[PDB]
């Protein structure tokens, strides 16, 4: 009942980072403190890693196991967006704002950062555990994918949105909003596929799947807290970002058909403001009038 | 943004659900209060102005020396006594950006509208102060408009030629091809559009000095001509414009057409060379009956019969060509060729279509030659004789190359002044003067044909404007009735003026005695059919003007028999591109493309409503694309029955209609007697 | 040396089925004979069936085994074009020209057809034989992929191009030309990835891989000749189609860095109509002798 | 595969580690006993053959009518008495594929080598049986070889022109540009390579009658000429080849060069027109001193001084041009321009380099005009006067457009027969006859220059073949000594024959009195310096032949002063591309590119060893690319000191060397007196 409308929405949302000129951010970037620039680079690098794996691994593997040519076409399109559009856009931003050495250093930093490695290990592990014709392993990977789309990106998205909302780094911010618009529909779509599998189960099996989903969310959440503190303490925003990730965790649960898990909190209003011609042959009657 | 531009863009801003057309008038005032008067060079008296313009090599001394200064001052005073005001901003903008004389630094305005009109009138009169005042009254009433070359360059020392339509015949030889390239370059240097007939050129794969498969065909000649026209581009001012015409029975016709396909390679496609196709009635008959046609190798026909393929009547020669074993030919499908023509016209508007038999069944000078091709605008249709340009130190055989003299009547201004006769006769006199004062020293056949034929083209414009401001739909039978009557009167007075000039000067055009004017055949349909309006509204439109009857046409026929006719050709309806703006008129006899046109000049936007457009006549100003092309064809044929040459007839198509619809329009034009089809503009 | 350049060319060629209005083809379709309509339907179904294998297996399997983030992104983009763009385009052409029952029957026929099946299963067999961390098996699959993209499609493309060059079925011919333009670049790109593997091999292993490629080409070519006669004899075109197959086989070989196998031949003109020395500055005293 | 093809391919199959050169001989036998003798057309006697060739429009009957049939039979018997045998398969193959006369359908061979030589000799003699026999003995011994046009077309009805190269001066006008395009097409139709000097054309951004920034520069004329040469391509047999020459001080020199850049856009790139650059000594001096140079606008210089920029000496007028405010100029870096020249020559082998001062410091006809450009092969260096092609119906001022007839001495055969004098005199007579019977009716300046200058080009071939077959390294000082002596002898006997022709005809070339021949200056270095061989081996090589001394040169100088010279120019060393195969000779005076060349014909491949290549002279046949280009420059300068025109000097470069090495070679060539540099061929 939904794939065709998602197909149409995904293809109509198609974009490339080159559509957005980035040289306009040069001055507002220059004006940020060293702490702010550091957090910003690292935040986008963490996002780049997530999209790299979502494009290389997550979306293609889910596409492989989901039945139906139209469902596969949507998932293939989403996969392309992840690595050919989203992951690449971050390099466009980096290449504009930062010198090569700072770019090299931040990519080295992703490799050695323990929270980023842990979250990649956990998410990609679940993708690679999918067994052919085994719907339960597929469900588990789809939960992981929804958590990546609708929860994990948001510790990263906070900062570009926070600046956009203050009228700073607005070209980079425009790119990020386009990425976010895509991930929102990706999270909903994968959520609907996960619910399909969940709804086939016995009540006992469903109870176990909810346990899996909640245990996984809590494990990812605890890691994300440490990641958030590590990045945002130097810019004074860790508590604010934490509220934002809890907000989005609830959206991820809802995408999976589950009740919200965290209590509602006031999000920084700045971040809320951040959101040939046709040919016919000649008939013999066309020669007479 | 300048104030006049804001006042012009305020037109689109709708007040009470209506366009602010009157605001345009205010814009004109601003354009004159803020810009034109500030940048217009003023002199203490006209004597100082004329001395400054002559001394600084702006004007010519010869034409001003024919008058005393008192006569020139009187002509200028007559021009300024009208107190002419441009009714729309675009009229004044186009005049002062394209035609008004500017200093060498292009920052000051030396000529006003009245100054330019007075200078052109003094040039026209050639020493007659009263005739100059008559011309000034004609042009300041905007009844007649000399073409862009004549209007822009008359009386100016730094100028191109006053003729910009040139038709060249190219003979089948390397010497003739090189001479054609040279003449095309020289005429583009003069600022003229050059049309070349390539039908006499032998096709690709023909023999040169009895060696086989040697000729490159007409496509190599087209490449040479395209390079020549790119090189000669009016001293780097306008893009060099040229046209090539090929008969549809020439074998290269496909490759010819292939020069306009987008998929064509760089060694095949010509970009600055327009193409036109000449379609005899035989091709239309073959396509109609679905019989497979034959495209012939011209050199084999020339060897067998001693005459070029395009020099003989294909209707009686096609069967003999097909049955002749010594004539080489290739099988084609005429319906496929018609579909290819329609597809190419849909893609790019090319080629121009010339219906050879439609032109030649009413051609008055078939004895001199049959009309084999048209001009760059596909409205000049005249007899031409090819020239034999031999080797060096050998006398060339100079033929006739067509170069007619353009000038357009403003139908609205002419008819509201009830001065069809006076305007037509004065325009004919001015065109005769410009033809006589044209001397091209690098085009021998053009000069010879200008001296001999004395052919002029008197066109008309503002037909749709006049009809819309009079509550007449362009597609209505009343509009066709008006066009019939008006252009029959135009033809009558043009013939009368030509015969009067022949009687006064004692000379006719060369080979007039063999023309249908001399034999009286031309007047047949005029001495038997009455062209008075059949509708009361059109008759009331013509009130106050004598409409020539059959007896008047008989008297004119007798007068032509006794005295002859000075001009071989008199009437041709040119597109009238930019002069229609200055005259505040719709272009040519074509229907308007848009009611209000949006243009971008510099970094500014401007809005030109069609002349006289208002809420009352908004519906009568129907756009050309919304119109039925069959009724447009009917109107153009109604006009063409009174025009000796052709009419620049652009088809206006919607993106929805297919190539079948385009072919149907072309075939209905052929059926209705349309001589030429200019363009297929798709909306 | 090449992936970013191909990325650029791929993304700038992006298009969607909806851009070409198909309905105006019915004005020439109605004038074709039964044999012409039959051949067209069968060719179209052949292309559709082969392209589906490439979208579901061929491109995604190669993307899975190739190392490099940028290569995976380009390959993902190509897989997207197969599934989201090409497959929808073929379906659109079919739905325009034939009623539902006729489409189902043509696909039933072509699905059972011996020559279509032989080539489809030969290609799919090589994709299924790729082994993790074995570059030889990957190379063999890449050869199969290049043969599909740059060679096997062309016995099919011939007919739409033949009509397109005559002014018939112009809307569907425009679509086919866009598809073909994508397959051309796909073939060139996968060819470069195969040459990279080939160049890492010993001389004996290279000779062995060359023998594999030529042997595979021979098997496919002999089946193409039979496929061609089966479809095109009824419309009298087989001789010219065979020339077009060999010409495209040579292009496929050149994509794999191999010499042409077949002598040069001219192609049907209707189908054609459808289709530094080291700079060293002068140091002075070079002017004196 | 043919048997002779297998025998020729058997050369590379080594036996006992050595090439099987003798197999080549076997191939020729096969090529004659299986193909040539079977494909030849035999008649009962020579009378039937001559009649069949005359009536079937193969031969011109006029030149054969000057002899009785007994004399023609005697000439043919003299040709066949030598029993000439082609020593290599490729010699016979090249003759019978490119030069032997075939039937209309090209299925049979009508002309043998002896038949072709007899016909050419009978054409040369012009009715003299003894002279015809002398020419037969000269050509059958292969001492002298007429150029490809003359050898291929002499005495043929379907022939083209016997002149190989034509040089045109293009004046700065549209009429002159169009005439140059026409003449280029006419001469390419005749089969000759056309070179055009574009240095008089005003640069881009110049004024055409007071409207500035109007000219397209030399690039637009280049595009026009490129299209003209593409169109006129010898009836589609041989691609039309043209050359454009521009002075390095022309403002367009960069854009000129940009026509040959591999990254050039289609609107600038020119692909069928070779480019040459004329470099005065002033440019080399500026580059040497690293002082920024100035390129000039020709039209401003012409307006200020009344003469063209290339019409006067830049070495004395460059400072006046720079200090003149009325002359427009642009700043350039001469060293950067030299590096651009080197890069362009590395990439594509263009431009040709003409060292103007090197040409004009020894030019004998500077009074008529300085040499401002060269031909398509960059070996013709003659005075030319530009023509003033005016408007139609106006008389044109016809200048002098260079044209000379080519003919090459086979150095090995000439020295083996010890007949430098006789061969040189007979070749001079044959070239004089070719000039006299040349009449071009579509190139007036070419015709006038042929009639007045009477210039001929007597080249030489098989220099490297003779040196390698005599155990002399081409780079050795002994080889340069041999070249000095041999070409001094050639110059001496050419001057003697020219003076004898002037005496026997009582006429010299036009304006001879102002030449250095008349004043005796030309003979200065010949009456003070002895050019006898300095090495005993070379003197032994010249044994049996009287080497002219200073006394003989003084006597020749007195003889010239008394009688004058018939030819303005006598010696020019053409590349001699394909006719060197027939003569079994190395191409021109250039060193061999490769010892054995593999050429693909049809679907077969053939190997041509260099003439006389063997085990004992393998290393004497050193490849040109392996040679030091400085010593090749030394050889070419040594030859050039005795050649009045230029030498087609191709540079043979390795891929490893940089553009700096190419610039060093060019500067050493300029230092050593090299007049022109033809090509930069990289291995
Ligand atoms: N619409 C217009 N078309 C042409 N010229 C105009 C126009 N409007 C103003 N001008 C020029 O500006 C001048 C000023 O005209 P304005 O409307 O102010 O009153 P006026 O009574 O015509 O003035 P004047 O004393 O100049 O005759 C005119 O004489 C004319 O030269
Ligand atoms: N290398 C060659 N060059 C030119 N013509 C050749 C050559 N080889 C053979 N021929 C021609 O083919 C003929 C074959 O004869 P061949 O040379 O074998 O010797 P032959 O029959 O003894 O007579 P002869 O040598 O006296 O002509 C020759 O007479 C000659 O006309
Ligand atoms: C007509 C024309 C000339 N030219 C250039 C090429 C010629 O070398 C140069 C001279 O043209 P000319 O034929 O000499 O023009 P002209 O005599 O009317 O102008 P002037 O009195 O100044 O000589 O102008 C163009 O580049 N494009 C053109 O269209
Ligand atoms: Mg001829
Ligand atoms: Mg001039
Ligand atoms: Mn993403
Ligand atoms: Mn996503
Ligand atoms: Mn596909
Ligand atoms: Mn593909």
């Amino acid at each position: 009942d939904f794939t065709q409308m998602f197909y149409n929405q995904n293809v109509k949302q198609f974009w490339l980072p080159e559509e957005i000129a980035l040289n306009g951010d040069l001055l507002t970037w220059k004006y940020l403190g060293k702490n702010e620039q550091d957090t910003y680079m690292k935040v986008l690098a963490g996002l780049t890693l997530l999209d790299t794996e979502q494009g290389n691994t997550g979306m293609p593997i889910v596409a492989e196991h989901v039945d139906g040519h139209q469902r596969k076409a949507v998932l293939n399109f989403m996969a392309m967006m992840e690595n050919a559009v989203h992951a690449k856009s971050y390099s466009n931003i980096f290449m504009t704002l930062a010198p090569t050495e700072t770019i090299n250093e931040v990519f080295e930093w992703v490799k050695q950062n323990k929270y980023l490695q842990k979250k990649a290990q956990m998410i990609v592990g679940l993708y690679k555990a999918i067994q052919k014709d085994d719907e339960i392993s597929l469900f588990k990977a789809m939960v992981a994918s929804v958590y990546l789309e609708s929860f994990l990106f948001y510790s990263g998205f906070y900062y570009p949105l926070y600046f956009y909302g203050q009228g700073k780094l607005m070209q980079s911010g425009e790119i990020i909003n386009l990425i976010l618009r895509d991930e929102a529909i990706h999270g909903v779509y994968v959520g609907l596929l996960a619910q399909e599998i969940y709804n086939k189960q016995t009540e006992e099996k469903k109870a176990e799947l909810r346990e899996f989903a909640i245990d996984l969310l809590n494990q990812l959440y605890e890691n994300e807290l440490e990641y958030t503190e590590d990045l945002y303490d130097q810019v004074g925003l860790s508590h604010d970002v934490k509220k934002f990730i809890r907000y989005n965790a609830n959206k991820a649960l809802m995408n999976l058909g589950f009740d919200p898990y965290f209590e509602e909190e006031d999000i920084n209003p700045i971040v809320l403001n951040g959101l040939k011609a046709t040919v016919e042959p000649l008939k013999d009657d066309d020669f007479y009038f | 943004v300048p104030k006049w531009i804001q006042l012009n863009n305020e037109i689109m801003i709708q007040k009470d659900g209506k366009f602010q057309f009157d605001k345009d008038k205010e814009a004109v005032h601003s354009y004159f209060v803020d810009y034109i008067n500030q940048n217009t060079v003023f002199f203490h008296n006209l004597k100082e102005k004329l001395d400054y313009l002559v001394e600084n090599q702006y004007y010519e001394e010869e034409f001003l020396s024919l008058y005393s200064f008192e006569d020139i001052k009187e002509v200028f005073k007559t021009a300024y006594a009208k107190k002419f005001r441009f009714p729309s901003f675009m009229s004044a903008f186009k005049f002062y950006n394209d035609y008004a004389l500017k200093t060498n630094d292009k920052k000051k305005i030396l000529e006003r509208y009245e100054d330019r009109i007075s200078i052109v009138a003094l040039f026209f009169a050639n020493g007659d102060t009263e005739k100059a005042k008559e011309y000034v009254n004609l042009m300041i009433n905007q009844e007649y408009q000399p073409s862009t070359p004549t209007f822009l360059n008359a009386g100016r020392k730094r100028r191109g030629e006053l003729v910009s339509c040139f038709l060249l015949e190219v003979n089948d030889s390397l010497n003739d091809i090189s001479r054609a390239i040279d003449i095309s370059m020289q005429l583009s240097k003069l600022g003229g559009g050059v049309s070349l007939n390539l039908s006499k050129l032998r096709a690709k794969g023909e023999a040169i000095k009895d060696v086989e498969n040697a000729t490159k065909g007409v496509v190599g000649v087209m490449k040479l001509l395209d390079n020549a026209f790119r090189y000669a581009d009016q001293m780097g001012q306008r893009q060099g414009s040229g046209a090539a015409y090929l008969n549809i029975f020439h074998r290269d016709i496909n490759d010819f057409l292939d020069t306009k396909k987008i998929s064509a390679d760089e060694d095949v496609r010509v970009k600055t060379l327009s193409i036109g196709v000449v379609i005899p009635d035989k091709f239309v008959e073959l396509a109609r009956e679905d019989k497979a046609a034959y495209v012939f190798y011209p050199h084999t026909i020339y060897k067998e019969y001693g005459q070029h393929m395009d020099e003989m009547d294909m209707n009686e020669m096609y069967d003999k060509f097909v049955d002749n074993p010594r004539v080489k030919k290739e099988k084609i499908n005429p319906r496929k060729l018609l579909e290819k023509l329609a597809m190419l016209r849909s893609e790019s508007g090319y080629p121009y279509i010339m219906f050879q038999d439609n032109v030649n069944k009413v051609h008055a000078n078939n004895h001199i030659s049959k009309v084999k091709f048209s001009n760059l605008c596909s409205e000049v249709l005249q007899a031409s004789q090819v020239s034999s340009y031999t080797d060096y130190d050998e006398e060339d055989e100079i033929g006739l190359d067509i170069s007619c003299n353009l000038g357009s009547l403003n139908i609205l201004n002419v008819m509201e002044h009830k001065s069809i006769e006076k305007t037509v006769k004065l325009a004919t006199d001015s065109l005769t003067h410009v033809s006589e004062t044209t001397d091209i020293r690098n085009a021998p056949a053009v000069r010879r044909a200008n001296k001999a034929m004395k052919s002029i083209g008197l066109g008309a414009m503002n037909l749709h404007g006049y009809l819309a401001q009079n509550g007449i739909a362009y597609e209505s039978p009343e509009a066709r009735d008006f066009a019939n009557t008006f252009f029959m009167m135009v033809n009558f007075y043009s013939i009368q003026r030509s015969a009067e000039i022949a009687k006064e000067k004692g000379e006719t055009f060369d080979q007039y005695e063999g023309s249908t004017y001399a034999t009286g055949e031309y007047f047949d349909k005029y001495v038997s059919t009455d062209f008075s309006p059949k509708y009361e509204k059109i008759a009331n439109l013509f009130e106050g003007m004598h409409i020539p009857t059959t007896e008047d046409w008989k008297k004119l026929k007798a007068f032509v028999a006794e005295h002859g006719m000075y001009h071989s050709y008199r009437l041709c309806i040119a597109p009238t591109g930019s002069i229609s703006y200055v005259q505040s008129s719709t272009a040519s006899v074509m229907p308007i493309m848009e009611r209000i046109e949006e243009r971008t000049y510099g970094n500014s936007k401007t809005y030109y409503p069609m002349p006289g457009l208002a809420s009352n006549n908004w519906f009568f100003y129907k756009e050309a694309y919304d119109m039925d092309m069959f009724k447009v064809v009917d109107m153009i044929a109604t006009i063409q029955q009174h025009i000796d040459q052709g009419i620049s007839f652009t088809l206006f198509l919607k993106d929805t209609m297919t190539t079948r619809d385009l072919n149907r329009i072309d075939l209905y034009a052929h059926h209705r007697g349309i001589k030429t089809i200019y363009y297929a503009r798709t909306k």
